[PDB]
This record gives C-alpha cells, sequence and structure tokens, in this order.
C-alpha cells in the first residue's frame, strides 16, 4: 500500500520531547560535553533531565507543559489535512454535533498513531466527551524502582500531554479553540481518559 | 621451536602496592600481552638465560593480593620453585607481614624453595620505613639471598635474578654426561647361517 | 548475506506510514526550535546534535536485538552494513558509498531519497544558516561510539540548501579500547 | 535447569543476578565471592580465544562446561554479556538467551527512558569499582516468569 | 570427535609438551603457549570455587585407534573443575589425571558424546605418556618433553582417528 517505515523508531522518537523540552527551557543558553570538527556541545541525557522536572519550579514545569501541547497542536493541526485526504467523509466545518467527530478521531487518527481505537467514549450531553483508552501504547515500557509505585506517576505525568494537543489540533482543524484536561483511570480487566468542552 | 631445557616457576609475593609490577615490566623483556591483573589474579612474564651450557626459562608469576583469591593463590603456589618476597622501604606494615609470607610459602611451596628477598623503591633514599641491617639480618638466619633493589638506574635485579637461578640450577641440576653418538662398523655382503 | 536478511528483518517487522507522520513529527520539532530559540539558526544544529546523540545512544541496543552481529572493526563492514541493514531496517532507504579516502578511513553517505527532509520546503532566511536532517549526525555519532568505535560526522551538502545531494562525510578518528576490570590490586 | 542468571555492563559491572531456589536476585551476600571473578573467567577465556581464531569472523565463548554445571554465554556487541548457570541434558540456550536480549531487555530497559541505560554512574570510580543495578518493576516479574517453567 | 593440538600441561602451571601438526602454515609457536597454559591452569582452579546451591563420568570402548589399551568402563578424577570449551571455529577438550597431570586437546569439529569419544583418546595419550616418558631416564621430572619417540607414537594413533 503506502510506503511504510518501522515504528520501533518512530515510538521512541515520540517518547523523547519532553527532555527535548527541559532542554528548550532549562537550556536557554552534573553536565558533560563532547566535540565536534573545532567545536563543543554541552550534553545532558535523559535520565538526568526528566528527574528535573521531580524537582522542578511550578512556573518552570508549566511553563514546559504549554510546550507539549504547543507540540501536539501543531502536529495535530498538520495532520488533519492528510488524514482528509485519507478519507474523512460525512462531517462539516462548523459541525453542529460532536459526537460524529468523536467517532471520526478514535477510528481516524488514534489508528494512525497507535494502531487500534479509542474503545471507550462517554456520552455527556452538554458536551463533555470522555476519551478512554485501556493500554497506551508509549507508556507500556515505563517502570520506577522495587515497589516506588507512588512517585512515578507524579513523575511521568508530563508524558500525556501530547494528547491534549493532538485533540487540540484536529479540533483547531474544524474551527475553535477548547479546554483540555487529562485522567489516569485504571482499567476493570487484563487508563487514560480525555475531555472535551 | 621451543628448544630449551629446563623451566621454572618464581612467584613474586608480597603485600599490596609494594611495588611488585613495576619492578617486574623493566625487568624482564616483556611477555607480548599486557593482558591484565586481577581477572585470574596472578600474572606472568617469562624470562630466559643460560647457565653451564644449559637453556632455562623461567617463568615469573607475579601475585596480586586483593582478598577474594583466598583459595586461588594457596592453590597458584603448589609446585613453585622459585620465590621473591619483595616489600618496601618507605611504607613499614609490609614487613610485618613479610614473615607471615615466609611463612605460608615455606608451607606448600615445594620440598625446598630458595626464597629472595627484595627491598623495592630506594629512589626515595630519605624515606626509610624498615633499617636495611634489620632485614639483611633477618635474611642471614633465614637463608635467603638479599638485594638492595633501588628503584630506576639499577642493575641489583639483573645480577641477583641471575644468582638465584644459579642457586636453584644446582637445587636441581643433577647430572648427565654426552651424547656424541660415533661408533660405526660394520658394512659387510652378509655370508649368514642361522 | 545481508541484504536477503534486510528484507527477512522487513517481513517480520512493524510498520506505519512514512508520509503523513514523521516527516510532520521531525518538522514539528524542528519548528520548535526555530521559535522557540526565536528565529536563530546557528544553534538549532547544536540542540539537533545533542538530541539525535540521545536518541542514537538507544536505537544501537535495538538494532543488534534484531539482528545478530559482531563487533565491527574495519570501514568495510560498518560501511557495509551502513548501507546494507541499519538505514534498510529502520527508514526503507539506502545510501550508496562514494568519495573513499585514502587509508580506508573517511568516506560519504550520499543519500538517495531522504523520508525526514520529504516533501519539505526551506524558507529563504535559512540558505546558509541551517542543516535539517542533522538528527542522522546525531544518531550515526551517538551510535557508532556505542559498539566502541569513535567517529566524526558532519553534513557537507543538502538538496534544500544546493543541488548537489544529501551527504555526509563520515570520519574515523580512533577506535576505542576495552578497560580492564580494576585499576589495581 | 537454571542455577544462576547475570549480566555485565561494558564498564565491568555485574548488574543483574538472579540465584534460584528463591534466593536473592540482588548482590548482598553472593556478591563477590562469584561475581568479579565469573567475569574474570570469562574475560580470560574471551581474550584467549581471539588469539586462537583463524579465520576473518572471530568467535567467542558459546559455553564452558565443568563435570557439574554448565556456563551459557551470549556476548552482544556493544559489551553486554548474558551468562548462565545450568544444568546438564539439554542443549544450547542460546536460542532462550537472545529471546531475552529481543523481548525483555530492549523492551524495559532500553526503552524505559526513565532509567538509564547502563553505561555507568558516570565517574571514574566506574570502572570495575562502583555498585548500581536496574530494578525495574516490570523488567523482573517477566524476567522471573519466563524462566520458571525451566526448573 | 576429532582433535588437531595435543598439549601436555604440567601439574605446576607450565606446559610441558605441544605439537599442532596439520596446521598447514606456520602458526605463532613461542611463549604464548606458555601464558596460555598458565591460564588455563588459572581457570582451571578458579573454576572449582564457583559452584551454585546443587552440592556420572562412565565412559566405554569405541576403539579408537586403527589390540587396544582398555577394556571397561571407568571413572574420571576432576568434578569442581573445567573440563570442556565450546566455541565456534574450535573446542577444546581437557582432562585431569590424577596425580594432577592435565592433558589438553583443542578440537577444529564443533558441535555429551563428543566427551565419551574425547577421554578415551585423551587416556590413550596417557598411557603413551605413562610408557615411553616414565622409562627415560635423560627425561628428569619437570622439564619439557624433549623425546622423539613420544611424538611419532602419538601421531600414528590420531592419524588412526582422523
Amino acid at each position: 500500500s503506502l510506503p511504510k517505515v518501522s515504528q520501533s523508531v518512530y515510538q521512541m522518537l515520540l517518547n523523547e520531547m519532553v527532555p527535548l523540552a527541559m532542554g528548550i527551557e532549562r537550556q536557554i543558553s552534573i553536565k558533560r560535553l563532547k566535540i565536534e570538527e573545532h567545536h563543543t556541545v554541552d550534553i545532558i541525557r535523559s535520565h538526568n533531565l526528566i528527574h528535573e522536572l521531580y524537582k522542578a519550579d511550578e512556573e518552570e514545569k508549566e511553563k514546559v507543559l504549554a510546550r507539549l501541547r504547543n507540540i501536539g497542536f501543531q502536529i495535530g493541526l498538520k495532520l488533519s489535512e492528510l488524514l482528509i485526504f485519507s478519507n474523512n467523509p460525512n462531517l462539516k466545518f462548523k459541525e453542529m454535533d460532536l459526537l460524529l467527530i468523536m467517532k471520526f478521531i478514535c477510528r481516524d487518527v488514534w489508528k494512525q498513531i497507535f494502531g487500534k481505537q479509542i474503545d471507550n467514549l462517554k456520552t455527556n450531553h452538554r458536551g463533555t466527551f470522555y476519551l478512554l483508552d485501556y493500554d497506551y501504547r508509549p507508556i507500556q515500557s515505563f517502570s520506577l524502582e522495587e515497589d516506588a509505585k507512588n512517585e512515578e506517576l507524579k513523575m511521568i505525568e508530563p508524558f500525556l500531554e501530547i494528547p491534549v494537543g493532538i485533540i487540540r489540533g484536529v479540533l483547531s482543524s474544524l474551527g475553535y479553540s477548547s479546554e483540555e484536561v487529562i485522567c489516569l483511570a485504571s482499567f476493570i480487566d487484563r487508563g487514560v481518559s480525555f475531555h472535551v468542552q | 621451536g621451543y628448544d630449551y631445557d629446563y623451566l621454572f616457576k618464581i612467584v613474586l609475593i608480597g603485600d599490596s602496592g609494594v611495588g611488585k609490577s613495576n619492578l617486574l615490566s623493566r625487568f624482564t623483556t616483556d611477555e607480548f600481552n599486557i593482558e591484565s591483573k586481577s581477572t585470574i589474579g596472578v600474572e606472568f612474564a617469562t624470562r630466559t638465560i643460560e647457565v653451564e651450557n644449559k637453556k632455562i626459562k623461567a617463568q615469573i608469576w607475579d601475585t596480586a593480593g586483593q582478598e577474594r583469591y583466598r583459595a586461588i593463590t594457596s592453590a597458584y603456589y603448589r609446585g613453585a620453585v622459585g620465590a621473591l618476597i619483595v616489600y618496601d622501604i618507605s611504607k613499614s606494615s609490609s614487613y610485618e607481614n613479610c614473615n607471615h609470607w615466609l611463612t605460608e610459602l615455606r608451607e606448600n611451596a615445594d620440598d625446598n624453595v630458595a626464597v629472595g628477598l627484595i627491598g623495592n623503591k630506594s629512589d626515595l633514599a630519605h624515606l626509610r620505613a624498615v633499617p636495611t641491617d634489620e632485614a639483611k639480618n633477618f635474611a642471614m638466619e633465614n637463608q635467603m639471598l638479599f638485594t638492595e633493589t633501588s628503584a630506576l638506574n639499577s642493575d641489583n635485579v639483573d645480577k641477583a635474578f641471575r644468582e638465584l637461578i644459579v642457586a636453584i640450577f644446582q637445587m636441581v641440576s643433577k647430572h648427565q654426561v654426552d651424547l656424541s653418538g660415533s661408533g660405526t662398523n660394520n658394512m659387510g655382503s652378509n655370508g649368514a647361517p642361522k | 548475506s545481508l541484504k536477503a536478511m534486510g528484507e527477512e528483518i522487513w517481513k517480520n517487522k512493524t510498520e506505519k506510514i512514512n508520509t503523513e507522520l514523521f516527516t510532520l513529527t521531525y518538522g514539528s520539532i524542528v519548528a520548535q526550535l526555530c521559535q522557540d530559540y526565536e528565529r536563530d539558526f546557528n544553534k538549532v544544529n547544536d540542540h539537533l546534535y545533542s538530541m539525535g546523540y540521545n536518541i542514537g545512544c538507544r536505537l544501537i541496543e535495538d538494532f543488534l536485538a534484531r539482528t545478530a552481529l559482531p563487533r565491527c572493526e574495519n570501514l568495510v563492514k560498518t560501511s557495509e552494513v551502513l548501507s546494507k541493514c541499519a538505514f534498510k531496517i529502520f527508514l526503507n532507504i539506502t545510501p550508496n558509498i562514494t568519495n573513499w579516502s585514502h587509508n580506508k578511513d573517511t568516506f560519504s553517505l550520499i543519500l538517495d531519497e531522504n523520508p525526514l527532509a520529504d516533501f519539505v520546503e526551506l524558507p529563504m532566511d535559512a540558505m546558509k544558516s541551517l542543516w535539517y536532517s542533522n538528527i542522522l549526525c546525531g544518531v550515526l555519532k551517538g551510535s557508532l561510539e556505542m559498539v566502541q568505535l569513535d567517529c566524526d560526522v558532519w553534513f557537507v551538502s543538502d538538496i534544500l540548501r544546493g543541488d548537489s545531494q544529501t551527504e555526509i562525510k563520515v570520519k574515523l578518528n580512533r577506535i576505542l579500547k576495552d578497560e580492564i576490570p580494576i585499576g589495581e590490586d | 535447569g537454571i542455577y544462576s542468571f547475570w549480566i555485565f555492563d561494558r564498564h565491568c559491572n555485574c548488574i543483574f543476578d538472579r540465584e534460584w531456589t528463591l534466593a536473592s536476585n540482588s548482590a548482598s551476600k553472593q556478591n563477590e565471592e562469584d561475581a568479579k571473578l565469573l567475569y574474570g573467567m570469562i574475560f580470560s577465556l574471551r581474550s584467549i580465544t581471539q588469539k586462537l581464531s583463524k579465520g576473518s569472523v572471530k568467535n567467542d565463548i558459546r559455553s564452558i562446561s565443568t563435570g557439574k554445571y554448565r556456563v551459557h554465554t551470549y556476548c552482544t556487541a556493544s559489551g553486554l554479556w548474558f551468562v548462565l548457570l545450568s544444568d546438564f541434558k539439554q542443549q544450547s540456550y542460546t536460542q532462550v538467551l537472545q529471546y531475552i536480549y529481543s523481548h525483555i531487555y530492549v523492551k524495559y530497559v532500553s526503552n524505559n527512558l526513565l532509567s538509564p541505560y547502563d553505561f555507568a554512574e558516570n565517574e571514574n570510580e566506574m570502572r570495575g569499582q562502583g555498585t548500581r543495578k536496574i530494578t525495574n518493576r516490570n523488567f523482573i516479574s517477566v524476567l522471573e516468569s519466563f524462566l520458571a517453567p525451566m526448573v | 570427535m576429532a582433535i588437531e593440538t595435543i598439549l601436555v600441561i604440567n601439574k605446576s602451571g607450565g606446559l610441558i609438551y605441544q605439537r599442532n601438526f596439520t596446521n598447514d602454515e606456520q602458526k605463532l609457536n613461542s611463549n604464548e603457549y606458555l601464558i596460555l597454559a598458565s591460564t588455563l591452569h588459572g581457570v582451571f582452579a578458579i573454576a572449582s570455587q564457583l559452584t551454585p546451591k546443587a552440592l556420572n563420568t562412565i565412559p566405554y570402548i569405541p576403539y579408537v585407534g586403527m589390540d587396544d589399551f582398555f577394556k571397561e568402563p571407568f571413572t574420571n578424577w576432576n568434578k569442581s573443575g573445567l573440563r570442556q570449551l565450546c566455541t565456534d571455529q574450535f573446542t577444546m577438550f581437557i582432562y585431569q589425571t590424577l596425580t594432577g597431570l592435565k592433558f589438553v586437546a583443542i578440537s577444529s569439529s564443533v558441535m555429551n558424546l563428543a566427551i565419551q569419544i574425547a577421554d578415551n583418546f585423551l587416556r590413550k595419550v596417557y598411557c603413551l605418556y605413562s610408557d615411553y616418558v616414565m622409562k627415560d631416564p635423560s627425561y628428569s621430572m619437570e622439564m619439557p618433553i624433549r623425546s622423539n619417540l613420544f611424538d611419532e607414537k602419538v601421531k600414528k594413533m590420531v592419524e588412526n582417528l582422523q
């Protein structure tokens, strides 16, 4: 069908714009060094860069988390036109309802980033649509030390601010700016939650 | 090929940090591989000399002391025929257990060994932890060869080690006579009768 | 030998679309560095290098996990495996090997197509101040040292600024050693 | 079937050591009596194999038997060695020893990005002489899960 | 099975015999065999000391070498010690006697029954050692094997093997 490249380099790219976010905020320009052709580049790596956010001043962390949804915003509002050229039938730009574009996104975006549907969707009829997936793809492979499970959720909480930006981008492709929050919401058998506004 | 006649093994023993390996690596020609010390423990370099028109390979095995190789190094003194306790004159606590190394090496080495005693790092001549006359005396009532073993610009080792292979050579150079093979006759046309 | 085994790994690997993703992702995280610095361009190369380093150092263990390869030593073998079963496995493309040095050292890595600068047009203020695909020098410098070599990589030219090809002139400077497992007794 | 499982890094450190009959998975009391002399065994035999290897592709250790047990190795090209001490009456475990590298270590350590990919703790007392470990929660669970049918 | 190099090391480390026959080249031949032989004695010592919480050796007669040297199943003498290395190019067997005299056989035929065919050859080299080097008044103890009868008494048996 389409030309394809491998998922394991993309998922590992997708895991680490948060060290890129603290390396863009903290480095406005124990840290290490390397060289190139009569130069140097000062390096700091990911284990010693997400752990500067467990010791983050509160305006610094909230300054970082705008950038993660800004990345998600740019990739979402660039992704929506190519998914329109995929198929995207039977919906409009002003789009007086909301469930027909929540049927769009779980079948049509989240398959093209993660390969499956958002398998639950709950309908508050005044416009708060709950999108629940059970096993989220990039957080399949993260764990803390020997039963220190309390201090890792608050450690790993920047990593869900990419699908804030995705659903901001695919709705600013259809008109406007909205309000978004995230949850964790564990399963019932062998979680994540997003609103709409 | 190989073509040497005898092969002796000579341990270098002492405390750690007394300076045995730097004493070794000037002195043997080389061992062709730097390898490492502390993977199997003890490392080993060769040295070939000749005595009395016999050619000798001597294999120096210097032993590390990291407290892990407890049964291992005691298995490595099995069959050891030549020995050298090294001590440094700067530090002083090595001499408290030089006698400990001596009574561990009189144990389970051979029936009879020839133990030398060598004072490394004589270059820092202004830091003598123990007097040389006391160690000279302690060598005298223990039948041991004693050398200054000064560090740098020295040959103390190039005469003392040759003298150690001499004394260990006549401990095992027993006897031989000749391999001339010149007795030839009897080229006939064989009028045999059985 | 290799190119059969490269397609053999292209029959049991997880895939997704290279258009409409991943050019979007890399272009979005270079647009952020364009706007984050605030429209300066000789600094984004020295952040994309320092990000590609960290993404290459973890990629190399996945690449040795997929195909069972020994530690490469000469630049015949690294230049063969980079053109045949690293870029073919990870990015579906293959380069070609020209501009070979004296004494088997420094070669070039002309890329035919490029699924990082694919369908990108670069604005006029960065004709002489930006390298676009300079996460690739990050993955090569941070990936070839992890098989205990030591290298140096740099772009020479690019299709976006210049009609000549995208090529990386990788230089062997030295080969690192293995270290002996204590200082001393 | 399996007595012990060990990892060794490029910088000469044991980082994981599961010893069975429900013993320690940690280097509390069974450390230093066989860890950095098991590493010395495999390093000396790996050193004498490369001097004795004709051909172009030099080889590495596949198994070292004794009269009682066996040592099995898988020395990856990035300097990361899977050694494994087993029983008799079954052949080479090289398929299991690359299954661990292709489905547990790269799944849960190198693609974990909270933890370091272990090369050092970034000092010059990391050459052999420093200690650290991995202890990722999901790693230990599936690694004790998979080896458990091989009693 | 097959043998490409006989190495005979002492009871005190360094070797007393080796012949790398059918090399079809000139290999490296100096003190690197001495440091190899001492390295094998050291790792034979080390492989005693590590043993996990566990806390056999009955060969047969396969008629190797063509009357032969023995008839009956026997025992070995080393349990906590190195017995067989296995790699891609070669495979190294080793055999300790009771007195402490290890015999090392490097094998260029790779990939448990190789133990059974191996030690029935490495005891038949031990019988030639005890028959043709022990009754030798020019041969002192603890000295390289400079006898020239021992070479073409074992060459015939190994070319009778392979």
